[PDB]
DNA sequence: TGCGAAATTCCATGACA
DNA sequence: ATTGTCATGGAATTTCGCA
DNA sequence: TGCGAAATTCCATGACA
DNA sequence: ATTGTCATGGAATTTCGCA
């Protein structure tokens, strides 16, 4: 059996509904499996047609073997199916209910959902302008279990963005407090 | 003059005006026989004026000149008189082309490492297609890869919005551009200190120096074309198709494609290469490394046999920018501040201020 | 394809599949271990497709599209077959840059007389001056002898009232123009045949053929910028003090002023030549003669080291005059009906027209 | 003594009025001495300013060393005797009511004025279209005295338009009859 | 019958929309 | 059915002045 | 240990406003 | 304070298949 490998599999998910930013309501969110590299896409549905013009520009960088994601209904259209079929792509679901990633997505999708969060908080509608660092922090990220970031699993250098602060990612006293008033 | 001359007609040797020949006097003027025929020799002290009055018949140069000297007169070293007055005509120094080449290009050092220099540039105007009329060119040094923006604008806000997508994914030690509004504004120059990212620029008016880019551009628009034969120009659904399809093209000289040489393996693109299927992922990145290293570099080629290059001090010409209609197409002779390398150079020049300044925009100030 | 690979995996031998390596099946599919690794042997069948599909990623040339076949497949003489497809893709045919140059460019005998050959040209627009906009250049082929008139339009009435105050003076047998609009009317060509004119067109979109004009429009530009530094562009003015300055300027390579080519002897400007004072006019003519035959001319320069000259019969494509953005720069392949001489032919062409044009803006179709 | 040559000597006279032609109403004349070459410009009237201005057009070909004219008011003034000056040209004038040039000039103007009547006369109105074809006429006649044409005199050369009628030049018995009835 | 220096010739370079 | 040209200023080469 | 032919490499040419 | 580049397709050169 062949080792795993990056583009080997995309593994897809929405994040959302968020406060509107810039007019943006959701996250598209892109793991690669191999490395844990993430892409984000700001989108304003969790729609087959968002999901398609997101994933156009990340298929225009590199394309994947199979995308994995769960039995959402912007995944399972029969027009998401043209379009992966168009592009070689093989198209794969967890059973519903059930969603089954590896160790290290799970993971990775839980730092993006916590990172998020942590951010949100005191400025929860100007996410859209703090995609980028939220990524370069997501692939700067030290992975435990291998000895490197996304970044070098990636393209094997260093990155220029080391992200030497391995961060508190949990919320300030102060954050529990006006989280609790910002959802009242 | 008058002294030189007198002491001449009366047969002393004066040094310069050889024995041989017979010096007299004729119509209130001092002649001698060459074989030529009969010349008057004038006056030292009437010697400019008259180089100066067949040099601004024509503003001629050495040779087209002394044909006309000539014709009435002879001294000895007529030449040197009239090169004299060449260097010394403003205008013959601003309006004349060089007759001297650029030495040799550089072939600067392909970037170490992915990320370490990105090339910027626009094209444009193109056809408007679904509003946008250019496109934002982003190339990696080192690899190649690059990364297409349409825009309504070669403007810094929309430059800004486009890197602002692809820094999500890295951040570059350096952004070399040339001199566009878009690139040399200070909001751009503020963006860019914002995320640590040294702005490199060409030296103006110089395209070569952006060569990384705009040999991209090159074959961003021939591919373009090629899709669009027989279509109307609706290039803007095409940029993405473009870029996936010239990132994933062989590179016949490196033997490697862009996306190879960013990422050590292919994405599921057609005729993908399986070379390092029973590699670990670590084992490819380790061959990517000896890959990358290994890359052919060209070299300096020869010189054209009547190159200069730029000597500290030298006195040199900055090409005017946008000449109008019959204006010289040189600037003011400046000097060579300093040498930064064999084909770029400060000098101090026509406002008094220094510039760096390509050598093809430069020529040396004839006749010293 | 099926019948030939069959009996290749039964160990027999076909026609240049190499005996020694080993081939077998999985998958469904023939395969083969070769020093590079495990590559699928399509059946012949199945060949264009595949060499179409690698060709039509990004449109490459012959190693890049042979390099992304070889990541998966092998067959016999696979470059043959590539080679095949872009001789047949119009896109690449029409939209690629040659990379083979012209041959070296041919240097006309001289017009052996005064008034045998005149070459005309328009430069302009100018800045308005007197409401003056152009110029019309007349340059005597023999001589060089030069004459200036201003128009305020390149217009075929502006060149006939220019040509009846020159053609005052002598008749020419022959005026070479370019397309120019203004020499290229019915008027303009009854103009000439009711004076026995016979008119000489340059080969479209090539200023080279009038280069005897052309380079005196230069030293025309050069010679009204030098008297017009630190001046508001009053040019025309300046005209008659150009036209003589320029017709009484020596040309270091002859050694005589146009003037002197016409008239044998220096009117009355500064510097006048005096060498044939007691000469008779007779005996001046004479010497004139021997002067105007004995003229350099230069010869044919070597040819560069990849050069094309064109064939009878060949498959050559002509420069698009004005590609529009995002357009192929080159027409259709069209023949070589008959080769003038090295740098000019006609071609049987897009529109199935004989069209006369220069080898500068024709490239020779590739893969035959 | 130094043989004659072409520019040693221009002589230059004007004739005139004649009926107007594209408003125009003298024609100034110049032959060269030596050649008998001849040029001929329009002019409105016979006044320095209109001699300056068409000399400058001739002088932009070439220069004469010296100017030969009778007093003409044009040809005397200071302003003409400045012009001349500035181009090095020496003047020179015939004494009052005493016009000498040399028998081959005299000649040519002769031509000259019998050459215009012939042809302007049926269209005294259409001369100014008319003088290029007179001045080749002119230069492309054979000179009884010198074995050549004043062309291949001034060129060393034949022209492309050989005068091989050598021609009347006299009024035909119908021209001497509608010239009495135009000057009528 | 040979030297140093001046004069002449050679010619690559660039620009004619 | 038409086709490059030639001013320019350093360098290379030749000629000159003298012995 | 050497041949004919294919494969690979060389590289001048031209175009990026 | 900065610097040319590289796809292209014939030709030159090297390698391959076989003996
Ligand atoms: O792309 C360029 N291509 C030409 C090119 C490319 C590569 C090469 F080797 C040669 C030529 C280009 N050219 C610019 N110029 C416009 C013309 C007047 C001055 S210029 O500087 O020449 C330019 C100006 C401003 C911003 N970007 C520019 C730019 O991108
Ligand atoms: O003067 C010319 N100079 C350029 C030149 C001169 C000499 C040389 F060697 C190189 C270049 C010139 N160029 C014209 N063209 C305009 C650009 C598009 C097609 S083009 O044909 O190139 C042109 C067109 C129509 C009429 N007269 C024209 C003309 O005079
Ligand atoms: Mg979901
Ligand atoms: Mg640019
Ligand atoms: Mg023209
Ligand atoms: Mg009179
Ligand atoms: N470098
Ligand atoms: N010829
Ligand atoms: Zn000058
Ligand atoms: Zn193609």
């Amino acid at each position: 059996d062949r080792p795993q490998k990056p583009f080997d599999k995309f593994f897809i998910d929405y994040i959302g509904p968020l406060p509107p930013s810039q007019g943006y309501l959701y996250v598209l969110v892109v793991v690669d499996g191999m490395t844990g590299f993430t892409w984000l896409y700001p989108t304003k549905a969790p729609s087959t047609s968002a999901t398609v013009k997101s994933l156009n520009v990340l298929t225009s960088i590199a394309i994947p073997k199979v995308i994995h994601s769960d039995q959402g209904a912007a995944f399972t259209s029969s027009t998401f199916a043209e379009w992966a079929k168009e592009r070689g792509i093989h198209l794969e679901f967890s059973t519903p209910y059930h969603p089954q990633s590896s160790g290290k997505v799970e993971r990775k999708n839980s730092d993006i959902k916590r990172l998020l969060t942590k951010l949100l908080v005191g400025r929860p509608t100007k996410w859209y302008d703090l995609l980028p660092v939220v990524q370069l922090a997501l692939n700067n990220t030290y992975s435990p279990v291998l000895k490197y970031t996304p970044h070098q699993l990636l393209f094997g250098i260093d990155s220029n963005t080391p992200f030497a602060n391995q961060d508190t990612l949990d919320l300030t006293r102060e954050e529990e407090l006006s989280l609790l008033q910002e959802i009242r | 003059l008058d002294a030189e001359l007198d002491q001449l007609l009366q047969g002393h040797y004066i040094k310069g005006y050889p024995k041989q020949y017979t010096y007299f006097l004729e119509d209130g003027k001092v002649k001698v026989s060459r074989p030529e025929g009969v010349k008057i020799i004038p006056p030292q002290s009437d010697r400019q004026k008259i180089v100066l009055q067949a040099h601004n018949l024509a503003h001629t140069g050495r040779e087209a000149t002394l044909l006309k000297i000539a014709n009435l007169y002879w001294w000895p070293n007529m030449r040197k008189d009239v090169v004299k007055q060449l260097g010394r005509c403003q205008q013959c120094l601003i309006t004349n082309a060089s007759n001297k080449a650029s030495g040799p290009i550089l072939r600067p050092d392909r970037p170490q490492k992915p990320f370490d220099k990105f090339f910027i540039d626009y094209i444009g105007p193109l056809p408007p297609s679904q509003g946008y009329l250019y496109v934002l060119v982003v190339v990696d040094g080192m690899t190649g890869f690059t990364w297409l923006y349409p825009t309504k604008a070669p403007s810094t806000s929309a430059t800004v919005k486009s890197l602002n997508v692809l820094t999500s994914i890295a951040i570059p030690k350096v952004i070399h551009s040339d001199q566009g509004a878009a690139f040399t504004s200070s909001t751009f120059a503020e963006w860019a200190k914002e995320r640590g990212i040294h702005l490199e620029f060409s030296t103006p008016y110089h395209p070569q120096s952006s060569g990384k880019v705009e040999r991209k551009n090159s074959d961003i628009k021939r591919l373009l074309t090629k899709l669009l034969v027989g279509r109307p120009t609706k290039w803007y659904d095409l940029l993405p198709v473009v870029q996936l399809a010239l990132n994933n093209t062989y590179s016949p000289v490196l033997k490697y494609t862009p996306h190879q040489l960013l990422f050590g393996i292919d994405s599921n693109t057609p005729f993908a290469n399986q070379d390092t299927l029973d590699l670990t992922r670590e084992e490819e990145l380790s061959l990517l490394q000896e890959i990358r290293t290994s890359l052919y570099h060209p070299s300096t080629p020869p010189a054209s046999s009547r190159s200069w290059s730029p000597v500290v001090g030298q006195l040199v010409q900055e090409r005017v920018a946008r000449p109008a209609s019959l204006r010289p197409r040189w600037h003011k002779p400046s000097t060579v501040l300093k040498v930064l390398n064999p084909r770029t150079v400060v000098i101090l020049d026509h406002l008094g201020n220094n510039r760096t300044v390509s050598i093809d925009n430069l020529k040396p100030t004839s006749h010293q």
